């Protein structure tokens, strides 16, 4: 009816965070609706969010991470529906970036390597990354690899010969934190020689 | 509920204390009857990070808006959270505040996986 989901991001602007809500029927009417959120805030007691088209969104550093919060669907000052969440458990990272294979000569095997600024932030920094490739030959049937570095090796011995394939990342949190994944970094393309 | 001081309150008090690493070594450091008064002790270390977290906020500015006192508010209304006057300038007293709040914090840690 009126019901909404949402993810945090902290320190993705600098050390600012920033919560996004958006309704899950995407014909909702919003021409008339408002996003609020109370509680487990500092200097103030609550926060408007921002339309931006279809989503609502705030950036704050006022966000407390101790305890939970309750986001409201407001509509002039009647709350329509409100949840209490704790955005320490709707955290989405930020997508990994600067894929990038290299195949070793002698080990026969790939190095796939990439990065994430998740690094060196002060909160979200463990994060669980998903490495998903596939051939292009084939459809929907990728394989996956959940690692905790940046760093995976692939043997060509396991890999098709001869044949291009895709292979990308994406971070879900994985300490202390709870949330989504992250969209996909970008795909990068290689190939495997002829056995 | 530890978990919550490690992981987020802890990074407040880092920050503020990356700020004041360069204060330090010149105010005369004869404590402060603050710490001669109320000490973390023994299992009574509740008592302390209450009147720590409550005096923390003597140092918020009326314009609360800027990362410093955000990290100020955040440390004490969490500190507050998690368990239950005057203004003040000198960041000698705000320094050795911090540490001791964390010192403090290290007790009950430590002091949990033994109970």
């Amino acid at each position: 009816d009126y019901s909404f989901s949402c993810y945090s991001q902290l320190e993705v602007n600098g050390s600012q965070h920033s919560l996004t809500c958006a309704f899950e029927d995407p014909d909702v009417n919003t021409t008339n609706l408002e996003f609020e959120i109370c509680g487990a805030l500092v200097e103030v007691k609550c926060l408007n969010f921002r339309k931006l088209q279809e989503i609502y969104f705030i950036e704050t550093k006022k966000f407390l991470l101790i305890g939970k919060s309750n986001i409201c669907v407001k509509v002039g000052e009647k709350s329509l529906t409100c949840k209490k969440i704790d955005l320490t458990t709707i955290v989405k990272p930020e997508a990994p970036f600067d894929l990038s294979v290299v195949y070793r000569e002698g080990a026969n095997d790939f190095v796939v390597t990439f990065n994430t600024s998740h690094l060196q932030k002060k909160y979200v920094k463990v994060l669980m990354h998903d490495v998903a490739y596939r051939q292009e030959k084939d459809e929907n049937k990728w394989t996956h690899v959940n690692l905790s570095s940046t760093k995976l090796t692939l043997l060509q011995r396991k890999l098709q010969p001869a044949a291009m394939y895709e292979i990308k990342v994406r971070s879900i949190p994985d300490h202390y934190f709870k949330g989504f994944w992250s969209e996909w970094s970008p795909s990068y393309y290689f190939r495997t020689p002829e056995i | 509920d530890g978990k919550q001081y490690e992981s987020v309150l802890m990074v407040s008090i880092d920050q503020l204390l990356d700020s004041m690493k360069e204060i330090g070594s010149n105010c005369l450091n004869n404590e402060f009857n603050f710490f001669k008064r109320h000490i973390c002790d023994a299992n009574k270390e509740g008592m302390f990070l209450f009147r720590a977290a409550r005096k923390l906020r003597q140092f918020l500015k009326m314009n609360s808006t800027g990362d410093f006192d955000l990290h100020l508010l955040k440390v004490s209304e969490g500190t507050t959270i998690l368990l239950n006057q005057k203004k003040l300038n000198d960041l000698c007293f705000l320094k050795r505040l911090l540490q001791e709040i964390k010192t403090c914090w290290n007790k009950i840690l430590m002091g949990t996986k033994e109970h």
